[PDB]
């Protein structure tokens, strides 16, 4: 049970764009872009981690 | 200071659907099934909880007021913190500040955040009878599973240790949600608009039987709030001017 | 007609051990019984498939005590799954397959 | 092969909604309905003459926070024509039509 | 900003067939023995075509597009969310359906 996903409220319903200030809109856009960048970086690094896990000892755990 | 339990039903005027990653399979959008593949579909409480949390946040910002420019005083951090409980800006010192934080921020107390337990708990809605679910969205279009029109869905929430202002905020959120009482996804195809009612019953601990404070009925033709106690809760939340929603922590 | 001169016969009789190998591919058994499939049991078959990958690692064969212990545990949990196949003929086919693997 | 269909004269309850609708886009929706009234055809089987249908539709807005909605009016689409009531809806159409901000 | 609900009835003057795109049966409202229903997909497609005809006759920060194009505002593409939602048409009484 549970499941689902937390999501960016601001891309689901757009009435909130009329609530947020322009500076806050810029902050939101920066948040979205930087989280996309972090997402791709973390996906790459976690794929590397998974491949290393599939490779196989104490030194490996330290790494 | 009371514990409120909402017990009632949701008659789905339209089919009700939800796209849960674990529930949806290669076959298509299948509702989560409450057990194995051959158990009864249930509408997850996560969807209703998100919808009512956003209703709460929207009523909070509306009561806060909008400037002449038409924007709310809150910043993006406070919006995210109220709605999704995420410490955007980013303990023993919060051990006793939690009560004050709840007092000044009814919403964050009602719906919790990381480390702060939410007073409101919104459960899973489950059909009463059987065969109240089918496949919709014909078109090559992958059909999605959903409930049926008129499906009676047994829903139950419980606010634990709700002050007058917490329950007032929750009832106000329900009032606002009754404007567009829509759950789940597929707003296109209008899948999600419902017609629900709940019996609000409190249970003073120690008592053998709870007492029904009244009824809240949501219909497309209006909202019926019966029982003076619910009106008192709403008026307590509305008339209060001692809320500071510009707060956070961890 | 011909003669056979095995040079490096020590390597021959050592490599027999690599060739003294009949592998029970759990993925192959999973794919084989796709109609008489007690899908509830599939998790076990995947879980053991994970453990093998953890123990076998990158090796085509490993005889460590972990390996034989996992062999026994996997075959016991597959006898567990054996009482889940619905079709009696399929149930007996599966039971005979795992029994043959056990005696082998 | 034979098909299954609603019998003539059948009455079906139908609900639609426009989320947080603005005056202009909801005016466009009303204009789309008005133009659909000229050829009120649903489904397929056009060769079979299927699709001809009429409808009546109470349009009600609901400001969030109020306990009841306010009935803006109704729209009736029939082969006799289009019938619209309520000053709000007419104002909305008159706002959509002269919108040069598209 | 106002949220609009269009609630009412559809009267049928001639047999309404749908799902032209084993035998041809109407969409079933759950299971196999419940009532049938008219698919909202067809209705939304008709409304989309009508709006296209009307506009042709007349003629996260990206939300200006819906301010620019009311058509994509109402219905929306895969990316942008659609403002409009077109339910299904459910029979009120029994029968009202035949072979």
């Amino acid at each position: 049970f549970g499941g689902g996903a937390r999501s960016i409220m601001f891309q689901r319903d757009e009435s909130l764009m009329e609530f947020l200030e322009t500076d806050q809109v810029d902050r939101l856009e920066r948040l979205l872009e930087e989280q996309a960048e972090a997402s791709v970086d973390i996906s790459q690094i976690k794929t590397e981690q998974d491949a290393l896990k599939k490779a196989m000892k104490a030194e490996l755990q330290i790494k | 200071m009371r514990t409120l339990n909402f017990n009632g039903k949701i008659s789905t005027l339209e089919p009700l659907t939800v796209t849960v990653k674990n529930a949806v399979s290669t076959s298509g959008h299948r509702l989560p099934r409450n057990g194995g593949f051959n158990a009864a579909p249930y509408f997850p409480g996560t969807s209703i909880r998100g919808t009512l949390r956003h209703a709460a946040h929207k009523v909070i910002v509306d009561r806060v007021g909008l400037n002449a420019d038409g924007k709310s005083p809150f910043d993006l951090a406070e919006h995210f913190m109220l709605a999704q409980g995420v410490d955007i800006n980013g303990a023993p010192g919060e051990i006793n500040a939690g009560a004050e934080l709840r007092s000044k921020n009814p919403l964050i107390s009602l719906f919790g955040r990381w480390g702060l337990s939410g007073k409101v708990g919104i459960g899973n809605a489950i059909p009463d009878g059987d065969n109240q679910w089918g496949m919709f969205g014909g078109g090559p279009i992958d059909p999605y599973e959903a409930f049926i029109t008129g499906a009676e869905l047994s829903h139950r929430m419980s606010i634990k240790n709700a002050t007058d202002e917490e329950a007032g905020l929750f009832i106000s959120a329900l009032i606002r949600f009754a404007a567009e009482p829509r759950f789940g996804g597929h707003a296109n195809h209008n899948c999600g608009l419902v017609e629900a009612h709940w019996t609000v019953t409190t249970w003073k601990p120690g008592e053998l039987v709870p007492v029904t404070l009244g009824e809240i009925v949501i219909t497309p033709n209006g909202v019926e709030i019966t029982g003076d106690e619910l009106f008192a809760m709403v008026k307590a939340f509305n008339e209060n001017q001692s809320f500071d929603f510009t707060a956070r922590g961890h | 007609n011909m003669y056979l001169i095995i040079d490096e016969a020590d390597i021959f009789v050592d490599m027999l051990e690599v060739w003294k190998q009949r592998r029970f591919n759990l993925r192959e058994l999973t794919s084989a019984f796709n109609e008489h499939i007690p899908r509830n049991g599939v998790h076990v078959i995947d879980q053991l498939m994970n453990d093998v990958t953890s123990i076998a690692g990158d090796l085509h064969f490993c005889s460590t005590p972990a390996a034989v212990a996992l062999f026994d545990n996997s075959f016991n949990a597959l006898s567990k799954v054996g009482r889940e196949i619905k079709n009696e003929a399929a149930r007996k086919a599966f039971f005979d397959c795992i029994y043959s693997w056990e005696m082998l």
